[PDB]
């Protein structure tokens, strides 16, 4: 039959589905453990502010930045937090090195059921990026609308 | 200046809207091999294809968005992409959003006491730019689905996207400055 | 026959154009979601964050180039934009590196002729930056001279 | 037959051992050149920099893992150490990635069996960190209880 | 004859010697231009301190960190400084992507005149690292000795 | 907001415990071709595999966790993985940790004076999730040694892990809030 | 320390100008096999190539910068590169910029009241180095279209570039120090 | 405490020196195939090689650091590496630096008024660790120049390197604290 071009989500091809699910679970667990070891101790607090900035949302942001090879403006300072960060960094290095080794080959595989990369092979990432931009705009607008309504209700 | 910013925003919005309308209407999007009756150099747009040289110059054809292919083993993603390209819903949506942003600009000119109209215009312009990006990606992906070139209608669309993003930035800045002035007046 | 700009071969020209468009759109949306709302301004007004349009463009350029960032978004929508841009950057850069490695092995050392274009671009950028700095300097000097009059 | 820890295959075991030794030595030398001299302490005394032994180890680990850094050396000798460590890290990590790409193509998706070891290591590290935090917490609680007596 | 293993400095094999020399020249030029555009203007100054931290030494450090894909605690803030930084980032991306594509193959090439990497193939980088550590220790000791002698001379 | 947070924590803890218990108990973990007699589509869990449809529908057979013959003792890692999978010690440990966390929550609601108990509960929940993760990996690794699919017991376990993480975060937040109140009261009284 | 800095800047500017002038003038840029008649070891510069040793030692021939035949025009970039190499506009521009920087240094030492001149000098030096870099690349690219080596004229040019960068940095430092003194005097008088 | 830090530094320095001396003296560095008279399992060290099984157990040979090879096309780098390995100058230098650091520790114990002796001991320990790293790399590279294993002398050397780095860190901390105390006394 006709050759089957890779799907719109072919960027997930290099890793199996179980690997992706385990990566999601590991990311959630790492963020939760980082937040717990960073904020649970009452002796890490000072009306009172924590010594570190690693809340649950900030822990998730730090873990996502570490996995994306980008980084953020914060970094763990405690011993246990730094252990979590280092082990997550090692996991990220291994997994990303495995994933990015042959990404283009998975993006341009032909199946029956060298050349430059075409826009058709990477259209899915563009679609996801534009969808994320739209979602962020909608979330910001919703928050603005909510705050404006609350301020108006307070005024009258 | 508020007046200078208003003039620049209006001029940019009109320019982007006109560029998008011209790009959608015109049929000089692509230069490639093809036929114009019922394999020569041919310029095609979103709707029509016409050969620019040969014995059939001028007389030309509608694009067969759903050609008489084998019709067997056609993925639903392929059909979705083909339908989206055939409708050209994203370039038309970009045109509509640019027109709505211009209407918001005019209304804010007539309704200077209301500040959310500037924000609405900025949101419309940014959304029009995003829709244009999606339309360009869809058009290129459908085309790829061997020597070709891009005409001036494609570049008109790209310029319209850039100008729309610039005008959205200007409108957001205008909204920010108006709210800053309101806060300064209330505080003082 | 590879040219001076043969380093752009692994990705198609449409990919580069759409990368530029996506970068512009991401920067604009990040600035919009970071600065539009008047509830992030506190009493010349000062914003809670520092994500202006210029700062947003700098952040997006740094994120795409796999370089360090001076600032990071803190809001929910700004972080959504940053995360989706990080995902896009990872995919695109990884694909470019993989395709470049495939291209380069079609063990011979790389020649200067194959990468002369990037040197030309770098020198042109340095010249443009120096010209811009000098223009700004002489403009400010003229403004100061007019003020002192 | 690749095992659970097959991700370490591209580099020999001696390379990993020498990487660990080099990391320890680089951290120690960075701390030494950053803190030994009494002329970088100004009036509990405070140092001009923040490169203690623990901070030096964290900096070296972050540099080797291609992750963001909280601090950067500012002195001449500290920057020499940092630059040579950056060069070493670039060479070693690039060689590991190139050899891993060679290994993985001896287009089949990677299986969970091939990377189960890194997941085991990650979970063990999380458990160790939680245990360390709990130990420190209960130690401090006992100290506070003794103080309140 | 016998197979010739790659030399101790085989990590420079992927790029030609002219490329390395041009990289050194480009690094020097980029650092100099960054410092010039960051510090020359009297309107960027405030007994008086500059708005930015980009001296010549800091410019060289920033350029080296950018080329090493590591980064530092500073980043250009002016328009011209950011132009220099962005063009240097693009140059770094292209050159490093070209250099690291097939580093292992150049490290394990056999000439007459897959397998795991051995320590013999990467002994040169270890030698250079230890030499740099020794040089840094010597420089710190020399500075300490100089300052101690100056303080003693001031005392008496 | 303390009552709402505590109600959410209790409901989530019970939900995660029930989901993990059901996932361990039920045998709809994997759908694959096999035989339930000591080839046909079968559903297998952690303990037994049963044939659906066919002439032997509804017949269940205990899973043999030590396949092959000749007892090739060339690797100890494979035997360790087989023993861990056969014992299923990690899913059961996750269930036990969830039960202990729920018990700690009940004890905290009873005493209403010892804050550390709350903290302990949170740890248990987080620990449970970690154990859950390991179990999942082990299970998939055990399937390494024909298209297959995962049943609703696998996703029940995954949902249990997610809810356990959420409940652990909520418990840690409650602990932090209790210490905030304690610090505020101490400041007021001093 | 102003006098020491000025002396260093002047000496470095003169050295860089002399090195660039010698590199452009001399013909020991490249050692390679070739012929100096219109194969033997030859040394070639920017303009002429001469045979060393052999029966035609000491004979110099103008370099033909447009090789091959048929005058193929499929590429304009190649013709641009060949024209740029034949003109050698970038090394000569670097020499001119170094001369202008030295002239600006002399004019600044003469007037001793106009600070901007100093700045201009520095720019020239930096610009010269940039031009130098381009020339080097162009030259090597021109050699793309047998083992070879580079003579002492190539390294004279490289040293000229390095010294030009150093002198530009020194000139910028002198400009900054002059504005520091101006600001200090203004603060004292106000 | 100052006394506890003294005791830990002295104990660690003695342990590292003893481990390095034992590793250099002993001949259980590597297990590999080889001969012991004039291809069986054999343990070899820096100087001697001895087969641990067979008909020639015990009686054994000095390592031929410069074997009777073809002698043609011997690179200068290869000869330099072979000479460095044959001399074992880096393990011996590590032993000497550890001994000098211990001597500095003893002198500082006898010369408590002088603080630069602590710094000298720390520098000696760090240098000994660096020399040990270089020696390990040289030994492995020369060995590679097919089934083998590493004995307990190699691991004794590795442990000595780790302990030496730890003791250097402790000595540097000691120097820092002594200077801090001097500054505090002068300031107050
Ligand atoms: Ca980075
Ligand atoms: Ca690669």
């Amino acid at each position: 039959p006709q050759k089957s071009k890779p799907g719109v989500f072919s960027f997930l091809d290099p890793l199996a589905y179980e690997i992706w699910m385990c990566i999601v679970f590991a990311y959630i667990g790492v963020s939760v453990v980082l937040f717990l070891v960073s904020r649970f101790s009452p002796y890490e607090w000072h009306s009172s502010e924590s010594t570190n900035e690693f809340g649950i949302f900030n822990s998730l942001w730090f873990s996502l930045g570490a996995f994306m090879q980008q980084g953020c403006d914060i970094s763990p300072r405690s011993l246990s937090g730094r252990i979590v960060g280092g082990v997550w960094w090692f996991f990220t290095l291994i997994i990303i090195s495995s994933y990015t080794a042959n990404l283009a080959a998975f993006l341009t595989v032909e199946r029956m059921v060298t050349s430059a990369l075409s826009l058709s092979n990477v259209a899915g990432v563009f679609y996801i990026l534009v969808g994320g931009l739209g979602l962020a705009m909608l979330v910001a607008l919703i928050e603005f609308c909510y705050k404006s309504r609350a301020e108006a209700k307070r005024m009258k | 200046d508020r007046g200078v910013q208003m003039l620049l925003t209006t001029v940019g919005a009109f320019a982007a809207f006109s560029l998008m309308t011209i790009a959608v209407g015109t049929d000089y999007w692509l230069y490639s091999r093809g036929v114009c009756k019922t394999e020569v150099m041919t310029h095609s747009g979103l709707w029509r294809t016409c050969c620019l040289e040969g014995n059939f110059k001028g007389l030309c054809k509608q694009i067969d968005h759903f050609p008489e292919d084998a019709d067997y083993e056609a993925d639903t993603a392929e059909y979705f992409l083909r339908a989206v390209r055939a409708s050209s819903i994203f370039p038309i949506l970009s045109v509509i959003l640019l027109f709505m942003g211009g209407l918001c600009i005019a209304a804010s000119e007539f309704y200077k006491t209301r500040h959310n109209i500037i924000l609405s215009a900025g949101i419309f312009f940014v959304s029009a730019g995003l829709s244009n990006i999606i339309g360009i990606i869809v058009y290129i992906s459908a085309n790829a689905g061997n020597s070709y070139s891009y005409g001036w209608s494609f570049y008109f669309g790209a310029l319209s996207f850039i100008i729309a993003e610039m005008v959205g930035v200007l409108a957001v800045h205008m909204f920010i400055d108006r709210h800053k002035q309101l806060r300064a007046t209330a505080r003082a």
